[PDB]
C-alpha cells in the first residue's frame, strides 16, 4: 500500500525535523544557562505546544539513548521502567555527543524538556499510569536541584502533570503536592513556577466548589505582577467567577472584561465561549444591557445561542419568557455553570427596568412608576425605589410627600474635579510603560 | 502562542442547519413586539384625531 | 459509646438539663472516636449526630453562637467529609437553619456560598431549603412584606430560633430610609414608639495636587 | 548546608547580574 | 474547619484539637490564618500546658502566610520542639531565616562592641549551636 510508505515516510520527515529542533531548544538551553538569559526558556515554553506529537516511543527511546549518553541516574533509573521493546533490528548510532560533548552530562533542562515531551507524547496516547510515575520522577528530579533556570520548564510540566491528573479526578490526591510546591516557589520567588502553581490550585476548587477555600487562597496569596499574558487571562477568569458567586458583581464584571480582552483575540474559542458566558450572565444581574455584538459573532454563536434567548426575555421583562426559556434550558445552563446567579436573576429582573427607568426619566410620579413596573401599589414602588438607591444603582432621592421622584442635579463632579483625577491614572500608566521600556533595553 | 485547552470547548451543542443569521449589523433594540407604524397612528387619531 | 442515655429528646427544657447527660456526651469521648482522616461508622452514625440533637440542643436553648461551634461537623458531616449514607435531616429539617444563620446575622457571602453544595435539589425543591431560600429570593428584591406576611410558612425544626432574628435586620435595615411617614410610621412595621425610642466641594485640594504633580516631575527626570 | 548555603547564592547570583547588564545600559547611553 | 471544635475551654481537649490540625495545617492554612487570634492567644496565656505545641503550630502559620519574622520568634518562644527537628522544609527555612538574624545580631554587635550587648536568646545559641 502505498499509502502506508507515504505515511511512514511523512512520520520520518516529521521525526527528523522534531530531532533538528530538539537540539535547537537544548542551545537554547545552553545559552541561557551560561548567560542567565531565559529568554530563550521562555521562547522554547512558547513554542512548547507546536511540538506536541510529531514522534514514536522508538525514536523516543532511541533519541533518549542517543541524547543521554552521560551515566545519568535519571536515565538509568527511568529505563528498566520503561516497558522494554521488541527486538529490532534497526537501530540507528545517534551520537550527537562526542568526546567533550559526550563526556559532559546532559543537563537536567535539557533531561525535563525530553521528559516533558514524552508527557505530551504518551498524553496524546492516554498512558495515566506512567505519566503520573513520570511525574513523581520529575517532581524527584526537581527537588533534588534548586536551580531556578529548571522552573521554566518544570512550570509546564507541573502542568501537564495536573491535566492529566485530571482525567484520573485526582484533584483531592494532587492538592498536596500542589500546595506544598506552590509553599517552596513562594519560598525561592518563582515567577512563573508561582502563576502556574496558583492557577492550579485555584483550579481545583472551582471544579469541586470549595469557594470558601478558593477566596482564602486568592485574598491571601499574592500574585506578581510580572506573570505572563495567559496566566494572567486565566487569574482574571477564575477570580470572576468567584466574585459572580460571592454576590459581589461590580468588581466582578470589570475583572472580567479585563481578562475577555487579554484573553487570545482567535485562539482557545471554548474558553474565550465561557468567559464570555459568564460576563454575560453578570452583566444582566447587575442591571445592565450587554452588548449584542457578541450574540452574532460566529466564534461564539452556537454556545450562547440559548443565552441570547435569555438576555432578550430578561430585557422584555417577561415573565411567562422567562419561565419558558428557564423550562427549555436548564441542563444547558447547568453544565456552563451559572444556574446559580441565572436564578438569582429570575427574582433581581426588576432592577434592570428600575435603572433604565430612573436613567430615561427625572421625576417620575409614584403611581406612574408603579404601572411602569407592574407592582400594583405605590407602596411597592416606594420600597422599590429605595432600594434601588440603596445599592447604589440610581442616584435619586425620593420625597414621600409629592410623589417626586428627584433625579440628579446639573453639571455633576466630571467637570469639575474629575477629570484631573481620570488624568492622573492615564498618565500613570504611560510613565510606568515607559520607565518599563527604557529598563528592559537590553543585556549587552 | 498557548492552545490554552483549559478543558472545554463547546462542541457545538446543538449544530443544526444554519438559520444564514443576516450579514446586517444590528443593534439590540432591534428586535420588539409591536404592532407596526401606520396601524399605531391608525388605533391613534380618533377622538380629535392624532 | 456512651451510646444514647442523652436519649432525652422528649422535651428536658436542657436538652440533658445539665451538660453531664449533655456536654459529657463528648466530654472527652470528643478525642476518642476517630474526627480526622468503615472507621467508628458508629461515631459516623452518631457523626455530630453526638449533638446533632445538641446543636438543636442550642437552638432548642436559644443557644445561638453554639451553632458556630457546631456547624463545624454536622456541615463537614452533611457537606460530606466523606460521603457516608445517613443523613436525614440536614437534607431536610436542618441546614437550611444554617442558610437562616447564612444571612440571621445579615450578612449574605455564605448564604450564597454553601447554596452550590445542596447540589440540585435545592431547586428540585425538598420543603427544606425550599422556604429557607425563599426568603433571601423573596427578599433581595425588596419585597420585603413578600415574606412578613406568610412567614409563618417554617415546615421545618423551630428555625423560629431566627426566622424572627432575623425578622429583626429587616426591621433596622427597612428602618434605612432617605435618612435626615411623619407618624405614621412605615406601614410593613407599623412595639407602638418603641421603634420611635430606637433612635472637592469648595477647597481646592492643594496639597494632595501639589503631591501628585511633584511625582509627575521626578518620574519625568529621575534615574538616567 | 547545601539547602542553604546553596539558598543563599542563587539569592544573590540571578539578582546581582541583572546589576550587571545594568551597568551596560547606564554605559551605553552615557558614551551616546 | 474546626476552630470551632477548637473554642472549647477544656485545656486537654483544646490540646487534642491542635495536634489534629497541625496534620492538616500545611494544607488548610489559607483559612487557618483567620484562626491566628486564638493560637496567639493560647500562646500567651502562659499557664497553658501545651504552650511548646501552640507555639510550634502559630510559627508553622507565619511560615506559610510569609512573615517570616512572626515565624522565627514563635519557633523562638516554641524552644526546644524542633531542636530535636532537623530534616524538613519548614524547618529548613525556618533555620535559614533563624540562622541569618543571628548573623544580623552578631553583625551588629561586632560594629557595636562597647557594651550594652543585645541580648541573644539561650535559643539562639542553642539551635546555632545545634545546626
Amino acid at each position: 500500500k502505498t499509502a502506508a510508505a507515504a505515511a511512514e515516510h511523512s512520520q520520518r520527515e516529521l521525526d527528523t525535523v522534531t530531532l533538528e529542533d530538539i537540539k535547537e531548544h537544548v542551545k537554547q538551553l545552553e545559552k541561557a544557562v551560561s548567560g542567565k538569559e531565559p529568554r530563550f526558556v521562555l521562547r522554547a515554553l512558547r513554542m512548547l505546544p507546536s511540538t506536541s506529537r510529531r514522534l514514536n516511543h522508538y525514536v523516543l527511546y532511541k533519541a533518549v539513548q542517543g541524547f543521554f549518553t552521560s551515566n545519568n541516574a535519571t536515565r538509568d533509573f527511568l529505563l528498566p521502567f520503561l516497558e522494554e521493546p521488541m527486538d529490532t533490528e534497526a537501530d540507528l548510532q545517534f551520537r550527537p555527543r562526542t568526546g567533550k560533548a559526550a563526556s559532559t552530562p546532559l543537563l537536567p533542562e535539557v533531561e525535563a524538556y525530553l521528559q516533558l515531551l514524552v508527557v505530551i507524547f504518551m498524553m496524546n496516547s492516554k498512558r495515566y499510569k506512567e505519566a503520573q510515575k513520570i511525574s513523581d520522577d520529575l517532581m524527584q528530579k526537581i527537588s533534588t536541584q534548586n536551580r531556578r533556570a529548571l522552573d521554566l520548564v518544570a512550570a509546564k510540566c507541573y502542568y501537564y502533570h495536573a491535566r492529566v491528573y485530571e482525567f484520573l479526578d485526582k484533584l483531592d490526591v494532587v492538592r498536596s503536592f500542589l500546595h506544598a510546591r506552590l509553599r517552596t516557589a513562594t519560598l525561592r520567588h518563582d515567577a512563573d513556577g508561582q502563576a502556574t502553581l496558583l492557577n492550579l490550585l485555584l483550579r481545583n476548587y472551582l471544579h469541586y466548589s470549595l469557594y470558601d477555600q478558593a477566596e482564602k487562597l486568592v485574598s491571601k496569596s499574592v500574585f506578581p505582577e510580572q506573570a505572563n499574558n495567559n496566566e494572567w487571562a486565566r487569574y482574571l477568569y477564575y477570580t470572576g467567577r468567584i466574585k459572580a458567586i460571592q454576590l459581589e458583581y461590580s468588581e466582578a464584571r470589570r475583572t472580567m472584561t479585563n481578562a475577555l480582552r487579554k484573553a487570545p483575540q482567535h485562539t482557545a474559542v471554548g474558553f474565550k465561549q465561557t468567559v464570555h458566558k459568564l460576563l454575560i450572565v453578570v452583566e444582566l444581574l447587575l442591571g445592565e444591557i450587554p452588548d449584542r455584538l457578541q450574540f452574532r459573532q460566529p466564534s461564539l454563536k452556537r454556545s450562547l445561542m440559548p443565552y441570547f434567548l435569555l438576555t432578550q426575555a430578561v430585557r422584555t421583562g417577561n415573565l411567562a419568557k422567562f419561565n419558558q426559556v428557564l423550562d427549555q434550558f436548564g441542563e444547558k445552563f447547568q453544565a456552563d455553570g451559572t444556574y446559580t446567579l441565572i436564578i438569582r436573576l429570575r427574582h433581581n429582573v426588576i432592577k434592570t427596568g428600575v435603572r433604565m427607568i430612573s436613567l430615561s426619566y427625572s421625576r417620575i410620579s409614584l403611581a406612574d412608576i408603579a404601572q411602569k413596573l407592574q407592582l400594583d401599589s405605590p407602596e411597592d414602588a416606594e420600597f422599590i425605589v429605595a432600594k434601588a438607591i440603596r445599592d447604589g444603582v440610581i442616584e435619586a432621592s425620593i420625597n414621600h410627600e409629592k410623589g417626586y421622584v428627584q433625579s440628579k442635579e446639573m453639571i455633576d463632579i466630571y467637570s469639575t474635579r474629575e477629570p484631573q483625577l481620570a488624568f492622573h491614572q492615564r498618565i500613570s500608566f504611560c510613565l510606568d510603560i515607559h520607565n518599563m521600556s527604557v529598563k528592559a533595553m537590553r543585556f549587552p | 502562542d498557548d492552545e490554552f485547552e483549559e478543558f472545554p470547548a463547546e462542541d457545538w451543542a446543538g449544530l443544526d442547519e444554519d438559520e444564514d443569521a443576516h450579514v446586517w449589523e444590528d443593534n439590540w433594540d432591534d428586535d420588539n413586539v409591536e404592532d407596526d407604524f401606520s396601524n399605531q397612528l391608525r388605533a391613534e387619531l380618533e377622538k380629535h384625531g392624532y | 459509646m456512651y451510646e444514647q442515655l442523652k436519649g432525652e429528646w422528649n422535651r428536658k427544657s436542657p436538652n440533658l438539663s445539665k451538660c453531664g447527660e449533655e456536654l459529657g456526651r463528648l466530654k472527652l469521648v470528643l478525642l476518642e472516636l476517630n474526627f480526622l482522616p468503615k472507621l467508628t461508622k458508629q461515631q459516623l452514625i452518631l457523626a455530630r449526630d453526638i449533638l446533632e440533637i445538641g446543636a438543636q440542643w442550642s437552638i432548642l436553648r436559644k443557644d445561638i453562637p453554639s451553632f458556630e461551634r457546631y456547624m463545624a461537623q454536622l456541615k463537614c458531616y452533611y457537606f460530606d467529609y466523606k460521603e457516608q449514607l445517613p443523613e436525614s435531616a440536614y437534607m431536610h429539617q436542618l441546614l437550611g437553619l444554617n442558610l437562616l444563620f447564612l444571612l440571621s446575622q445579615n450578612r449574605v457571602a455564605e448564604f450564597h456560598t454553601e447554596l452550590e453544595r445542596l447540589p440540585a435539589k435545592d431547586i428540585q425543591t425538598n420543603v427544606y431549603i425550599k422556604h429557607p431560600v425563599s426568603l433571601e429570593q423573596y427578599l433581595m428584591e425588596g419585597s420585603y412584606n413578600k415574606v412578613f406576611l406568610a412567614k409563618g410558612n417554617i415546615p421545618a425544626e423551630s428555625y423560629t430560633f431566627f426566622i424572627d432574628i432575623l425578622l429583626d435586620t429587616i426591621r433596622d435595615e427597612i428602618a434605612g430610609c432617605i435618612e435626615k411617614l411623619f407618624t405614621e410610621a412605615t406601614r410593613i412595621l407599623f412595639k407602638m414608639t418603641d421603634y420611635a425610642k430606637k433612635r472637592e466641594d469648595t477647597t481646592i485640594p492643594s496639597t494632595e495636587l501639589a503631591k501628585q504633580v511633584i511625582e509627575y516631575a521626578r518620574q519625568l527626570e529621575m534615574i538616567v | 548546608l547545601r539547602q542553604y548555603y546553596l539558598s543563599k547564592i542563587e539569592e544573590l547570583q540571578l539578582i546581582v547580574n541583572d546589576k550587571s547588564q545594568n551597568l551596560r545600559r547606564l554605559q551605553a547611553q552615557r558614551n551616546e | 474547619g474546626i476552630i470551632s471544635l477548637l473554642d472549647e475551654d477544656e485545656p486537654q481537649l483544646k490540646e487534642f484539637a491542635l495536634h489534629k490540625l497541625n496534620a492538616v495545617v500545611n494544607d488548610f492554612w489559607a483559612e487557618i490564618s483567620e484562626s491566628v487570634d486564638k493560637i496567639e492567644v493560647l500562646y500567651e496565656d502562659e499557664g497553658f500546658r501545651s504552650r511548646q505545641f501552640a507555639a510550634l503550630v502559630a510559627s508553622k502559620v507565619f511560615y506559610h502566610l510569609g512573615a517570616f519574622e512572626e515565624s522565627l520568634n514563635y519557633a523562638l518562644g516554641a524552644g526546644d520542639l524542633f531542636n530535636v527537628n532537623d530534616n524538613s522544609e519548614y524547618v529548613e527555612t525556618i533555620i535559614a531565616k533563624c540562622i541569618d538574624h543571628y548573623t544580623k545580631q552578631c553583625v551588629e554587635n561586632a560594629d557595636l562592641p562597647e557594651g550594652e550587648k543585645k541580648p541573644i536568646d539561650q535559643r539562639l545559641e542553642g539551635i546555632v549551636n545545634k545546626m
